[PDB]
Parts: structure tokens; sequence; C-alpha cells
């Protein structure tokens, strides 16, 4: 991917579903994309200073950290 | 600060 990125501070991969997730510090969002076809959506939209993301494919959860003052 | 740049 190279369309609409502003600061890609972290990546992670849901290997079972073949999805790549990333956090953008300038759009202030989490995007997900699939590798079989280049489908993408901003799944989380209004963060402040989001950084790490991690995904647990079996448990179905994803975790990400925002370091703004009410961190 | 905690800025990546």
């Amino acid at each position: 991917t190279a369309n609409r990125l502003e600061s890609v501070e972290c990546l992670t991969f849901d290997w079972i579903s073949r999805n790549l997730y990333w956090t953008d510090g300038g759009l202030k969002s989490v995007t997900v994309l699939r590798l079989a076809d280049k489908s993408r959506r901003q799944i989380i939209s209004n963060l402040n200073n989001p950084r790490s993301i991690v995904v647990h494919p079996t448990a179905g959860y994803m975790f990400l950290s925002d370091w703004f003052r009410p961190a | 600060x905690n800025x990546x740049x």
C-alpha cells in the first residue's frame, strides 16, 4: 500500500484471516487491509497519539495504545 | 517527548 498514509507507526498480521492492520499517527486511525485483494477500511477513526497495535487471531481481540495525556 | 521523528 502507498495511497493515503501519513505516519504508519506500527503493523500487525492476522495470519489466519490474511489481514494486515496498521495505526496512522497523522490520520489518527487504525486501518485494516486484506492481502487476497486490496480491500481496506479505517475500522477505528478518532484516536489521539495511537502507537502499537497487536491482534490475537484465535481470541478475535485486537489491542492498541494511545499515549495522549489520559493515556 | 514520545515523538517517533
